[PDB]
């Protein structure tokens, strides 16, 4: 069933007199969002971001709502703490983010566990592949490591990583996993462009497909144009899937001599297609 | 340290003239969070424009996707602003219906 | 579901 994964994305932003400290979570399955959590507002709660999550009942969302709003106010208060690490201004804007989660394979069994966290944009510190040890990036790090060590923390986060993560993960899989496996074939279709003298600009889009993977070819006669081979990293459409076009200069009139490579998994097998001048 | 919004423009679907659509503004890479994003019809600002929540990815930079609809002709030129703390200047960034 | 986190 391939391998899988459940993570968290955390963004804590101060900003000193301005309010208090915008705090948000969110949570992927698969690298799908599925829910997600903002501290802005009057009565914050943890919400559903895929459809497939309305199945879970109330206390499951309290629970959830509840642990955020610790994790916020809890938050807020590391905020001031790296101020004084750092020895900085109360005045200014700062950043922690996190990301922690756990990726088991196809039989269920945790592959891998982390969880690194980030100082205005800047790893901080994070949790070793062994579960037990951290490795902090800068001085300030280690009063936070020295402060982990001294409260026994890598065995606790040990517990959830290999406990209640994967449990719950299986848990979600369950429930969305039929629009988990979802898919979505590029579309595909070349078009042509001027360029000075004598040369055009052939353009080979993708649309409509999703997941974002996916890999675009020219090839001159059956052998990729590897070289100033032109593209834009890819792009949300909006609607949930995914745009991307690759492109070349040829020669004009030697159109006909060059031919766009699409593959995506969604596709029963790679589209082959050309420039078609009507 | 601060990153660089990097920024695309583009349309939801191909552009016909006449035929409604959705013009994106599809901004990443940039860090701190706080950014201003305006989407320009003919030099004025958008009125109605929607913005996806904020995301950030595994090299810690966010990313965001504003939105507008509109319905595209030959000359109305359409372009998408921001302005972010690593720039000096909003960076603008016109639709190219060919990109 | 979502983790508790310690203290910096």
């Amino acid at each position: 069933m391939g391998p899988h994964s459940l993570r968290y994305f955390v963004t804590a932003v101060s900003r000193p007199g301005l309010g208090e400290p915008r705090y948000m979570e969110v949570g992927y399955v698969d690298d799908t969002e599925f829910v997600r959590f903002d501290s802005d507002a009057e009565n914050p709660r943890y919400e559903p971001r895929a459809r497939w999550m309305e199945q879970e009942g109330p206390e499951y969302w309290e629970r959830e709502t509840q642990k955020a709003k610790g994790n916020e106010q809890s938050f807020r208060v590391d905020l001031r703490t790296l101020l004084g690490y750092y020895n900085q201004s109360k005045g200014g804007s700062h950043t922690i983010q996190v990301i922690s989660g756990c990726e088991v394979g196809s039989d269920g069994r945790l592959l891998r566990g982390y969880q690194q966290y980030a100082y205005d944009g800047c790893d901080y510190i994070a949790l070793n592949e062994d579960l037990k040890t951290w490795t902090a990036a800068d001085m300030a790090a280690l009063i936070t490591k020295h402060k982990w060590e001294q409260a026994g923390e890598a065995e606790r986060l040990r517990a959830y990583l290999e406990g209640t993560c994967v449990e719950w993960l299986r848990r979600y899989l369950k429930n969305g996993n039929a629009t988990l496996l979802r898919t979505d074939s590029p579309k595909a279709h070349v078009t042509h462009h001027s360029r000075p003298e004598d040369k055009v600009t052939l353009r080979c889009w993708a649309l409509g497909f999703y997941p974002a993977d996916i890999t675009l070819t020219w090839q001159l006669n059956g052998e990729e144009l590897i070289q100033d081979m032109e593209l834009v990293e890819t792009r949300p459409a909006g609607d949930g899937t995914f745009q991307k076009w690759a492109s070349v200069v040829v020669p004009l009139g030697k159109e006909q001599y060059y031919t766009c490579h699409v593959y995506h998994q969604g596709l029963p097998e790679p589209l082959t297609l050309r420039w078609e001048p009507p | 340290i601060q990153k660089t919004p990097q920024i695309q423009v583009y349309s939801r679907h191909p552009p016909e003239n006449g035929k409604p659509n959705i013009l994106n503004c599809y901004v990443t890479q940039f860090h701190p969070p706080h950014i201003e994003i305006q989407m320009l019809k003919n030099g004025k600002k958008i009125p109605k424009v929607e913005m996806s929540d904020m995301s950030f990815s595994k090299d810690w930079s966010f990313y965001i996707l504003a939105h507008t609809e509109f319905t595209p002709t030959e000359t109305d030129t359409y372009a998408c602003r921001v302005k972010h703390d690593s720039m000096a200047e909003p960076k603008t960034v016109y639709w190219d219906r060919d990109m | 579901y979502t983790a508790k986190y310690p203290n910096l």
